[PDB]
């Protein structure tokens, strides 16, 4: 897997791919 | 949070998975 | 199962833009 | 859900905001 | 209406790359 | 809606989503 | 233009809509 | 138009440049 | 030929993320 | 190949890593 | 064609579009 | 390589094509 800053849309795309059928939660900033 | 972990720093795959449901 | 899978890739990028700092959940079933 | 509603037909940004939070 | 809508998402990203500084219009009908 | 710098392809994707059936014009730099 | 408004600075939704047809 | 031409079949970057400006 | 073409756009972005520094080839036929 | 396998049905990141290098 | 830094996913998308039926090879960093 | 040519510097179309098969 990439060793990269993942931000904005790229971060969400990565979660989408990584999480598969579980889906995910995106808080944006905390 | 995810932004502060994976965007401002770099996350591992394992780290990224903490944000899966 | 691609067409829905490919569709969901766009949906998540769209929700990112529209929800901004509110964020969102992406899951069903 | 979002997939049944927004993959068959187009959801506008207005439609999509319904799914925020 | 997604397949054409999803297609247009790619088309606009492609036109961005190909047209560069010339830019482009995206509209019909 | 995001409070973000939107540049390059992201800017176009955002216009595409925002403008809907109207469509849009992208000048790139002016 | 859009680049100078929304890329170099940040634009609002309303601001972004000025570039719709 | 671009959609009828490039969504049924593949437009190359050459095809697509036709739609620039 | 779009649906496979559009599919391949996602596949290449996915492979980018998964392969990272190993990289990959994208070609057939 | 990857297209026959991953465009008909979903390839997970695990499936996809098979195509690395 | 754009006069831009093309990095990460954008670089791959650009190669995908540019190379067409030839396909391509992505080394990431060398 | 491609990263060092087109990401750290800017590549032309022609330059980008050196990475096609
Ligand atoms: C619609 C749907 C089903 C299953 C998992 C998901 O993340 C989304
Ligand atoms: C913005 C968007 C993406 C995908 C499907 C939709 O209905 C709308
Ligand atoms: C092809 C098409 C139809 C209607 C609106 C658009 O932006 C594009
Ligand atoms: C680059 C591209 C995107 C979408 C459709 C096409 O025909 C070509
Ligand atoms: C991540 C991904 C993209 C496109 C097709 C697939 O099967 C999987
Ligand atoms: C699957 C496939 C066929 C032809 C060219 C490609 O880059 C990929
Ligand atoms: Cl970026
Ligand atoms: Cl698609
Ligand atoms: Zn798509
Ligand atoms: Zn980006």
């Amino acid at each position: 897997f990439v060793n990269q800053h993942l931000c904005g849309s790229h971060l969400v795309e990565a979660l989408y791919l990584v999480c598969g059928e579980r889906g995910f939660f995106y808080t944006d900033k905390t | 949070g995810i932004v502060e972990q994976c965007c401002t720093s770099i996350c591992s795959l394992y780290q990224l998975e903490n944000y899966c449901n």
